[PDB]
């Protein structure tokens, strides 16, 4: 029980570190699917 | 009639040309399918 209390304290510290990492948004590009469609159109046009 | 025989030879090779054009359009459709397959959404993120 003491060992698991120490482990859960470490997990809480890891959760706080995870929240600090989550503070950095690292948002995916808003137009990834749009860029994929644009390159698909470009490759189709290039092959045509 | 000599002209008719030779132009029937011409129409035969034109149908062979038409058959080759159909084969080439089918190959173009298949390469279009290939490039369609290349640019497809990948659902391996949850798998990873």
């Amino acid at each position: 029980t003491k060992k698991l209390q120490a482990t859960i304290i470490s997990t809480k510290e890891d959760f706080l570190r995870s929240q600090e990492i989550l503070a950095q948004t690292h948002l995916p590009e808003k137009s990834v699917f749009e860029d994929i469609d644009i390159k698909r159109k470009e490759i189709i046009n290039k092959e045509g | 009639e000599k002209l008719s025989e030779v132009r029937s030879r011409l129409k035969e090779i034109d149908g062979r040309l038409k058959s080759t054009k159909n084969e080439m359009r089918k190959t173009n459709f298949r390469m279009t399918e290939l490039k369609m397959n290349v640019g497809k959404v990948v659902d391996t993120g949850i798998l990873n």
